[PDB]
């Protein structure tokens, strides 16, 4: 029935500075009480949601006076007033006045950073992997800021992307660089049937792709 | 027992107790039925119970999304009651209360103002907005007030040379003048509000150690409308570091007639402090009753032993421990608040002359009270049903009439309505 | 101390149920609502229902009726819910929570995984990723694990028993066809390898499987 | 009982004076009897002093003006010496305005003792307003007058005596020792000071404001845990000890956390002997003690009041009452738990609030005693309760109800918030009792009346008409007659020789409803015979004897129930008047009406 947008996926924002996050509403959360029923949460990685503002202004406990809730009767923002490391997360929205209770698709907050270009590498197929009838090119791409890469591969020359595989990690705690790994995986066959294996990565770090490379006849 | 020199008329045999006979002597029953009469002819006009009003205890059933109305939650059932009642006979009847999950709640925050407060007053600065954010946790719609008190401004509570009578202490102490009462703030939503003009008010000082709260009390419970008490829930919060003056303290200062109960401000002030009394515990019992204000005794550990046994003599109160700077106010309130609103207590009122009650409680856990503890239950958390069964008797004809006289679980204005009508008459 | 324990994660197959377990402790539980929320990769949280521990109140999002039924015990403070026809839709993350009309879900519950997957247990293919030519961005050179072929989740990944850990990153895994795969690499000054031993560290305990992979030039 | 409730003095002094805040009796020497009323917020002729409070002479005998003030202080404010005028000078040292003097007054012998419990002066030091309270004392009616205030010393201050309020409570000894209540002192712990009266004179030096009183007795600072308990908010003196020389009672009202306790000091030496304890946190137990032996055995009881006092409706709900404890003394000592309480049953009506001792007031030989409710009565003008002695100790039901027979004002009446009995005022051997109603600004001089007890009885020798049966005539017909005869014994002393008697014995008495009356007298041929009879103090049964006939009808109906005859008496209310003009009173527990009956076959 009620539709939250959270029209933001993700906010990235230098620590020490305050962030608004916005949420919308189809339908205005302002009961005749008097009391409008929009709640925020907190999903810190890896745990569960945690309540951070409840009836659109009120803090729940345990909650620091950084954050902030306000808002119209359809229209509603929280705010951060100094982003730490242990405000990065996902801030859902929820209204809790009609059945169904609907939660927005949630916007992400991320540390800004000096920006990094990736270190790539790429790997062969092992003796192990080739011997039970499979082939896959590993290329790790570490340590990069921002969020945004985008990988292609090549096989003798031209592009394909029929095998590929790939698997980011969330924002690194420790230096707040993003990295990320993309796996060709063929038959040994279809392997042995080329010669050279590339991965083009395309950052904002640069106007030319950082291009890495393999050649299975190369001695 | 009725066995003996007991015999008269008509309507007189009847109310003479239960098993008293008369064939149309007066002994008994299974010697006046073990004898030769038909139970045709036979007297017995016997009580009945008849539930007039009588709205079910609300449920939850409508689930989260129902935001109830403050007037639709019912919280005690019966509401209205006709019992026809017979000499001798008891006509019992039981009452569900059900603890609502959510009640709008008006809390009157009344301190003590003598100097020992000037660390504690500096800390109540803030405490609008941290209070009206916890409360919100337990209530839709809650309002704060606040208001000051120190002492009676008479010798020989004061000292009244023209110096200290404008700064009661010392040179550097700022002290403002001595008062009686002085409501701040009467009840308002706007828990900054409160911040600022909290944040406005001198600390002051007096000569003996017990202050003058019971003359505030008073007033706050008296002065309806200039404190702004809706029909909800009331708490007032009183936090003092010291003992205090009651009825009788008075003659000192010359002062003798016993406090009024009645309200006497002007300009936000108490002004018959010279001329009334301390009100007596009694008193503040009758008007804290009557005004249905829950108090929650706020004060130093020092003076524990002492406001314990006040708690005990006032009905609807609870105390706890408040620190030196007052900084542990907030969960003393919401400690105190649990415990009280997870408590009934069922009073009545006044009964005519040959009418009388019994309670019967039957709480969680089979814990079952009797006798004055049939009229408490604890450990009531929110949704709770607890039953009563309260057991009404009568000695004899008095009142050709009938008697509304009401139950009631301290703190809340929801009643019971209960109609007693008599039965003399011969058939 | 108010306290929701859900039950262990759980590993079910196409068509069949499954019923999830909340324990309610540090609060009377039958004064708030349990509320049942699903978490799918990719579609943030969705509210399924609440229920009444003491009565017999239910309210279904009805995009879910036939679906979760939910059931309480009073006599041991646990709620639950049951997943039934389970399909791909039906694999996330189910978190309990509580709510009064007045405040809503103030406590959660740790959340309950639900896979669903034809699959079997098989233990992880360890294969090493040992560089084509000795290349580096800096004086430091990659080395890497690929883990794949196994199910379910975990499985861990270290290296040199832990004695190294400082520059490891290990990828979320992905679903293969229907098994996991999944990648790890390790950064290590140029000087410590060959010379020094790099080997990863690969534990799948849902297998009682350990292997290890010493990684050898070429 | 036999209190003169119908037609008692009314003494009233000046408009909001508070004219009865205290009672005496006074007589200087032998029966040069009068009342003293003391009236703290009256206005005198004192230089700048407003409204300082008198106390008022009021000679018992008729006269036209009521009351004059006596003079014991006529002077306004001494001036501070220090600085007479030297820059700037006009500064009083004391301040008198207001001072309440009068709210305690005393008497004993020639001597009495008035006192000011808010009387208070700047010090001769820094500027102080230390109300330290004041007694006057005047001795040898009125020769000489001297001040005692032992609370006005060099310890000046809430912290040493300068709170004091010394006199706000007092009595003498029955050596005429002056006793002291100040419940202020050493921050409002309270003091009991006591000194005789010549220890007083010996001292009194009005050029120094502190005279140190040689001998004088004193309770002792204690630590300051025992702050705020006012010790000596009221004092009552008596027997408690072995020895001879009279002990000191003293309110603790504030005391044990508020739980009040009443202390026995040693008269001779300030020493605790005894405490009793209160029984409810505010109850103000000890706001009122007094002490008298109560069940006739010697030894000298004990009676605390507690007004506040809470209690239960049987219906459950709570209520101020007010509650009179009663400890008594035994060989042994005094029992640490009361032996009797009494209680109000009037709301806010506080019952325990003043108490005096009558002595024998019905001369039954048992001492009585007097307990005001200032705010009981259907209107709360105020009540004044007397309960019986007796053998097992105080009667728990009252003999008497005194209230005020005006009625109520705008301001309320504190009808018996002040009480003195126990002595007599007119000529017979009965005591009295003036109760204080200052609310209105009046005193009622209440007097005991005689007592007379007499018994009748009433018996008929022939108890069956004999219808048929008829043994006397009187116009012609013979009638069916009987003897009718009763006696009577009337008793008590402090009366007349011979005692006027009334007696009226009706023929019949239920059928006198409008109906047929059956029986009449021989004499005068009715059913009713109202007569007078002298009877004698300690005299035999007097009896009468007379004829009493069934009526010559074959012609009246009602043959089946009996006849029955009804004697009752009183006192002749005629020719009384004796010593003064005080009719005697029938004893309450005598019958003055008795029933029988005369029946037929
Ligand atoms: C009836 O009820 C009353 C009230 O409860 C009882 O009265 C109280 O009894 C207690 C117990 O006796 C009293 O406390 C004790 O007081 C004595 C005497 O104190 C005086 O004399 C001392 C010896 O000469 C002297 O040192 C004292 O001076 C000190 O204290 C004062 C005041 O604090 C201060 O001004 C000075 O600077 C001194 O420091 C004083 O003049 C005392 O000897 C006792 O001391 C004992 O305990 C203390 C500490 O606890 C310790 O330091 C000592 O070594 C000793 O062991 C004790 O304090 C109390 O004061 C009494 N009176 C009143 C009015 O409150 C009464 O007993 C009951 N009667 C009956 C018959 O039961
Ligand atoms: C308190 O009262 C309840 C109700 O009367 C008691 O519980 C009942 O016990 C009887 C006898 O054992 C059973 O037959 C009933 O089934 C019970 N009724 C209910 C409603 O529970 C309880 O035992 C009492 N408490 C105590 C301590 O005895
Ligand atoms: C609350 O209820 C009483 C009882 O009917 C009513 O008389 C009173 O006016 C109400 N007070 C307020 C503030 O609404
Ligand atoms: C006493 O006199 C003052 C000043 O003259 C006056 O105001 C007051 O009314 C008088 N009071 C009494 C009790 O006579
Ligand atoms: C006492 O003094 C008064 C005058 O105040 C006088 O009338 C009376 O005669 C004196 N009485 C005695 C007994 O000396
Ligand atoms: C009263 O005091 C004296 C000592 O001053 C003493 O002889 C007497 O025994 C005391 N009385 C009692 C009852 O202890
Ligand atoms: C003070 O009151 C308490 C409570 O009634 C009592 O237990 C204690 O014994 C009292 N103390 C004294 C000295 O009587
Ligand atoms: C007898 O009683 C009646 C009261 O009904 C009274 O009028 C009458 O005076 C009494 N007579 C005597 C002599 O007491
Ligand atoms: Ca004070
Ligand atoms: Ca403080
Ligand atoms: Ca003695
Ligand atoms: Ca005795
Ligand atoms: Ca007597
Ligand atoms: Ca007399
Ligand atoms: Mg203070």
């Amino acid at each position: 029935d009620i539709v939250m947008t959270q029209a933001t996926p993700s906010i990235p924002v230098t620590p020490g500075e305050s962030v608004s996050i916005s949420c919308r509403s189809n339908k205005s959360l302002l009961h005749s009480n008097g009391n409008t029923y929009l709640y925020w949460f907190l999903q810190r990685p890896g745990q569960s949601p945690r309540l951070l503002i409840f009836r659109m202004s009120n803090l729940a406990s345990g909650v620091p006076d950084r954050f902030s809730g306000s808002g119209s009767g359809t229209a509603f923002t929280l705010r951060i007033s100094r982003v730490e490391a242990a405000d990065v997360g996902i801030y859902f929205c929820l209204q809790h006045l009609e059945y169904p209770f609907t939660f927005g698709a949630g916007t992400k907050l991320e540390l800004k950073r000096a920006d990094a270009a990736p270190t790539v590498s790429i790997f062969p197929p092992s003796s192990e992997q080739l011997t039970s009838g499979g082939a896959s090119v590993v290329c790790f791409l570490n340590n990069f800021y921002p969020k945004d890469i985008n990988v292609k591969w090549k096989i003798d020359g031209s592009e394909r992307q029929n095998g590929v595989l790939n698997s980011w990690t969330d924002q690194d705690s420790k230096d707040s660089t993003y990295s990320m790994s993309s796996t060709l995986t063929l038959t040994k066959d279809e392997y042995e049937r080329h010669n050279s294996y590339t991965c083009e990565a395309t950052h904002k770090t640069s106007t030319s792709p950082i291009v890495k490379s393999f050649n299975r006849n190369e001695c | 027992r009725c066995l003996k020199a007991n015999a008269k008329s008509c309507g007189e045999c009847i109310q003479a107790g239960p098993n008293c006979g008369w064939c149309t002597r007066c002994d008994d029953l299974e010697a006046l039925k073990k004898k030769g009469c038909p139970p045709d002819d036979i007297e017995n006009p016997r009580g009945s119970k008849d539930i007039k009003k009588n709205k079910n205890v609300t449920n939850r059933s409508k689930g989260t999304a129902e935001k109830l109305k403050p007037e639709d939650i019912h919280q005690i059932q019966p509401q209205q009651l006709v019992l026809r009642l017979r000499s001798g006979e008891p006509q019992t009847f039981t009452l569900k209360f059900k603890r609502a999950e959510d009640y709008p709640i008006d809390l009157y925050y009344l301190m003590d103002l003598s100097y020992s407060m000037k660390d504690d007053l500096e800390n109540v600065k803030s405490l609008g907005t941290d209070l009206m954010n916890e409360m919100r946790r337990i209530t839709s719609d809650f309002r704060i007030g606040f208001g000051s008190f120190v002492e009676k401004t008479v010798m020989p509570y004061i000292s009244t040379t023209p110096a200290k009578l404008r700064n009661p202490c010392t040179s550097e102490q700022n002290c403002t003048t001595p008062f009686s009462y002085k409501n701040v703030l009467s009840l308002t939503n706007k828990g900054e509000v409160f911040n600022e003009l909290v944040g406005k008010q001198r600390i002051s000082g007096n000569l003996d150690s017990p202050e003058g709260g019971f003359d505030a009390i008073m007033q706050v419970a008296v002065c309806g409308s200039l404190i702004g008490w809706r029909n909800v829930t009331r708490l007032l919060v009183f936090s003092t570091d010291a003992g205090f003056h009651f009825a009788g303290d008075g003659k000192l200062g010359g002062i003798v007639l016993p406090n009024d109960g009645q309200c006497h401000l002007e300009n936000n002030m108490y002004t018959m402090s010279h001329y009334y009394d301390y009100p007596s515990i009694a008193h503040l019992v009758q008007k804290l009753s009557e005004n249905n204000i829950q108090t929650i005794f706020a004060v130093t550990e020092e003076f524990q032993p002492v406001y314990k046994e006040l708690k005990n003599l006032i009905p609807k109160s609870a105390v706890g421990t408040l620190s030196a700077n007052s900084s542990n106010v907030i969960q003393l309130i919401i400690d105190a608040y649990n415990s009280l609103s997870s408590e009934v207590i069922l009073e009545n009122g006044k009964l005519s002359e040959g009418v009388t009650i019994s309670y019967k409680s039957y709480c969680k856990n089979g814990v079952n009270g009797t006798g004055e503890n049939g009229r408490k239950c604890s450990n009531i958390s929110i949704g709770d049903e607890v039953q009563f069964e309260i057991s009404i008797t009568s000695n004899k004809c008095p009142k050709k009439d009938s008697d509304s006289f009401k139950i009631r679980p301290l703190g809340f204005t929801e009643e019971v309505e209960v109609i007693l009508q008599y039965i003399c008459e011969c058939e | 101390q108010v306290h929701l324990q859900q039950s262990g994660a759980e590993l079910m197959k196409p068509g069949a149920s499954v019923k999830i377990s909340c324990k309610a402790t540090g609060y009377t539980f039958t004064s708030y609502w349990i509320e049942w929320v699903k978490q799918r990769p990719g579609h943030g949280l969705e509210w399924l229902g609440e229920i009444l521990p003491g009565s017999g109140y239910i309210h279904y999002n009805e995009k879910f009726k036939g679906k979760a039924t939910f059931t309480t015990d009073t006599s041991s403070n646990t709620a639950y819910m049951q997943l039934s026809s389970l399909t791909s839709e039906d694999s996330a993350v189910y978190y309990c929570s509580r709510a009064l009309a007045l405040y809503a879900m103030d406590y959660w519950g740790q959340g309950t995984s639900v896979t669903v997957s034809s699959a079997k247990t098989t233990p992880p293919s360890v294969y090493p990723l040992a560089p084509g030519s000795a290349a580096q961005t800096n004086s430091m050179v990659t080395l890497g694990c690929l883990v794949k072929g196994y199910f379910p989740e975990p499985v861990t990944v270290t290296w040199n028993s832990g004695s190294l850990s400082s520059g490891v990153h290990t990828f979320p895994a992905v679903l293969q066809s229907d098994l996991y795969t999944l990648s790890s690499s390790v950064t290590v000054p140029s000087s410590t390898w060959p010379s020094e031993t790099v080997t990863c560290n690969v534990a799948h305990p849902a297998s009682s499987t350990k292997v290890d992979k010493k990684i050898v030039p070429r | 009982f036999n209190l003169d409730a119908e037609a008692p003095a009314v003494l009233s002094g000046p408009p909001g004076s508070f004219f009865g805040f205290s009672v005496e009796f006074y007589r200087p020497g032998t029966d040069g009897v009068s009342v003293l009323v003391g009236a703290p917020k009256a206005n005198t002729s004192q230089p700048g002093v407003l409204q300082g409070g008198a106390v008022y002479l009021c000679p018992w005998g008729a006269s036209p003006t009521q009351c004059t003030p006596i003079e014991f202080d006529s002077k306004g404010s001494r001036l501070l010496e220090s600085s007479l005028s030297s820059s700037e000078g006009e500064e009083p040292v004391e301040y008198k305005s207001l001072q309440w003097f009068g709210a305690t007054v005393r008497a004993h012998g020639s001597s009495i003792l008035a006192c000011a419990p808010l009387y208070s002066w700047r010090t001769e030091k820094e500027p102080l307003s230390d109300p330290v309270g004041t007694c006057y004392l005047s001795t040898d009616n009125f020769t000489r007058i001297l001040e005692y205030a032992p609370c006005r010393s060099d310890f000046s201050w809430a912290a040493g005596q300068g709170y004091c309020q010394g006199g706000f409570s007092a009595e003498f000894t029955k050596t005429g020792r002056v006793v002291l209540g100040g419940p202020g002192s050493y921050f409002w712990q309270g003091q009991i000071l006591s000194a005789t009266q010549e220890q007083i004179a010996e001292s009194y030096y009005p050029e120094y404001l502190i005279n140190l009183v040689q001998g004088q007795l004193q309770t002792r600072q204690a630590s300051s845990i025992y702050d705020d308990s006012y010790l000596g908010y009221s004092v009552a003196v008596g027997e408690f000890s072995g020895d001879d020389t009279e002990d000191f009672v003293a309110g603790v009202p504030k005391g044990n956390l508020t739980y009040g306790y009443v202390t026995i000091l040693n008269g001779s030496d300030i020493r605790s002997l005894y405490n009793f304890s209160g029984e409810q946190m505010a109850s103000y137990f000890g706001y009122a003690v007094a002490a008298t032996d109560v069940n006739g055995d010697g030894l000298d009881d004990l009676l605390v009041g507690a007004p506040l006092l809470m209690d239960r409706t049987p219906d459950g709900r709570p209520q101020e009452v007010g509650r009179v404890y009663v400890y008594l003394q035994h060989p042994a000592g005094i029992e640490p738990t009361p032996t009797l309480t009494l209680t109000g049953h009037d709301e806010f009506g506080r019952f325990g609030s003043s108490l005096t001792p009558l002595g024998d007031l019905d001369q039954d030989g048992y001492n009585d005693v007097a307990i005001g409710a200032p705010f009981g009565g259907e209107t709360q003008q105020g009540v004044v309760f007397v309960f019986p002695g007796g053998p097992g100790g105080l009667g728990s039901k009252p003999s008497q109800v005194l209230q005020p027979l005006w009625a109520a004002s705008h301001t309320p009446d504190f009808f018996g918030s002040a009480l003195r009995g126990g002595r007599d005022l007119d000529g017979n051997g009965y005591p009295d009792l003036i109760v204080g109603s200052f609310g209105v600004d009046k005193a009622v001089v209440y007097r005991g009346r005689p007592i007379v007890s007499a018994s009748a009885s009433l018996t008929i020798f022939p108890a069956m008409f004999n219808p048929e049966e008829r043994s006397c005539s009187l116009e012609g017909n013979p009638v069916a007659c009987i003897n009718l005869s009763f006696c009577l014994n009337a008793s008590g002393k402090h009366v007349a020789d011979s005692i006027g008697f009334t007696v009226e014995l009706q023929l019949d008495w239920q059928k006198q409803k409008g109906g047929v009356r059956r029986a009449l007298f021989l004499a005068s041929r009715q059913a009713t015979l109202t007569q007078t009879l002298l009877i004698q103090n300690g005299a035999r049964e007097d009896c009468r004897e007379m004829k009493i006939y069934l009526r010559n009808e074959s012609e009246f109906r009602d043959k089946l129930s009996p006849i029955h005859i009804a004697l009752n008496f009183s006192l002749d209310p005629q020719a009384p008047v004796d010593s003064h003009g005080l009719r005697p009173a029938l004893h309450y527990q005598s019958k003055s009406r008795i029933e029988d009956k005369a029946q037929i076959l």
